[PDB]
């Protein structure tokens, strides 16, 4: 009810924020003024070219964002599925459960890997966890 | 929490501990090379928990999808008895039925054998043991078993309950009685109230339940 | 190396995932005791003869706890008595239920019960199951119900019989 109701607010909030900044013409030149920092010295390779840079605000930002959604939406995740799924009259004794977990999961992980995106430091991160997620998905 | 202060004081030890060793070496310098030796045991050591934490990751997106045991059901695994109560990472929880929480980790339900008490019917048999005296008629026994059986609002009769004669006992024959149930929590139940009936037609109909016996051959 | 760090990668899953903590009543492989400290490659398990056990790091991950204590810390106790053949099976579980409701220290929610499970070679076989809140609270009151069914069994007379058996003299 509450956490529904809150939940298709802040939906509908983002949505018209964004008409907003793409439509008020201003939010383009904030984004840039965002994207005209420097934070870290980052590097990898661009279009098979070795290119080296700074983090930009504007990437810490949108960062933060994604963080920030993430967190809030893995959370809005099970009662705006069972509402939906209880309509469905079910299909198994947990599968419900298991459905709301998986979408859970899944938004775990969309949300890591555009955070790590966005840091950047995931481009030479295939380095030394790559084998360990190798290893752990090879024994599976 | 009831220990999440004690946790993040030792994570933040850990970590102040971590920085520090690293500007020590960076400050000596010969962190630049030591990337040789130690490496590789690092590597191992960070290799092993990273693996079991995925091992169990996997172990529980099977146990979700091919789903062999769920919430809400009897199952024991290893003499733990107890109903499933959440499938999470690295841990199923099995509450016991003497309120003892079970915190089976996720590759056992895979590798180990799962006793399932409810997957598809629900439905259990129980028996009932009696022992009967050596000079008494194994028919009224028999009639009387099966009465407290037939006039039992909560046995099932698609199984008909039945009665058997099956080993002849040092002191007393032994009499088993077998009968279905469709609802778990009937289980203990049953059993109590079938024993009583059961004592009541047998001090009725007059048949005895003998104790062991012995006979001893005297000289003075 | 490879040990040590294990170690210290099983330490950070327990402190992390926690399905263990500082102040609950545990049992790993028979060893029954309250959890102490967390550390690397050991866990300290105060045993209640007052015997410290040093659990490795990794046994916590890969075995199966038994966690007395970890949403409700209730538990349940149960009561056996042995009961004469030649006796009533109602004043029994009257007498049997009567010292459960009248105890300040046993829940209501979960209704003690009074059951009738097994026919023995001497003694009618009855099963008193009672819940207690407080983990603590387990000891006393299976002494305090005891001696009060004890009360009520030689009050009401009905009897509680030592092992029998006949015999078929001849000299």
């Amino acid at each position: 009810n509450q956490q529904t109701l809150r939940i298709t607010m802040l939906l509908m909030f983002a949505l018209f924020g964004v008409m907003f900044w793409a439509i008020w013409s201003d939010l383009i030149t904030v984004f840039s003024y965002l994207d005209s920092i420097t934070l870290w010295h980052y590097n990898g390779t661009e279009a098979g070219a070795a290119v080296v840079k700074n983090v930009t605000m504007g990437s810490l930002l949108f960062a933060i964002i994604a963080s920030m959604v993430a967190w809030a939406l893995i959370r809005n995740l099970p009662g705006l599925l069972e509402v939906l799924v209880l309509s469905r009259l079910n299909m198994r004794q947990g599968a419900s459960y298991a459905i709301t977990t998986i979408l859970n999961y899944i938004i775990i992980a969309v949300g890591a890997m555009t955070v790590f995106g966005s840091l950047g430091v995931s481009w030479d991160k295939l380095q030394w966890l790559a084998a360990a997620l190798s290893v752990g998905l090879s024994f599976g | 929490r009831q220990g999440a202060s004690y946790a993040i004081t030792t994570i933040l030890n850990y970590i102040i501990i971590a920085v520090g060793a690293m500007t020590v070496f960076g400050s000596l310098g010969v962190s630049w090379d030591k990337l040789q030796w130690l490496a590789a045991a690092l590597s191992v050591g960070l290799s092993f928990g990273l693996q079991e934490i995925f091992g169990n990751f996997v172990s529980g997106l099977i146990i979700l999808f091919e789903r062999p045991v769920r919430i809400g059901d009897t199952v024991t695994i290893g003499s733990f008895s107890g109903t499933v109560s959440k499938i999470r990472i690295r841990a199923t929880t099995i509450t016991d039925f003497d309120r003892k929480e079970v915190i089976i980790p996720n590759k056992a339900f895979v590798t180990e054998r799962l006793i399932n008490w409810s997957l598809t019917d629900t439905t259990t048999r129980l028996v009932i043991r009696l022992g009967v005296a050596y000079g008494s008629d194994l028919e009224k026994v028999r009639k009387v078993l099966l009465k407290a059986a037939t006039e039992h609002p909560r046995v099932m009769h698609e199984p008909m309950p039945e009665v058997f004669f099956t080993a002849f006992g040092a002191s007393t024959l032994d009499h088993e009685l077998r009968l279905y149930v469709r609802e778990l929590r009937d289980r203990s139940r049953t059993v109590d109230e079938l024993n009583r009936t059961i004592d009541q037609l047998c001090r009725e109909n007059d048949i005895n339940i003998a104790f062991n016996q012995l006979e001893v051959h005297l000289h003075n």
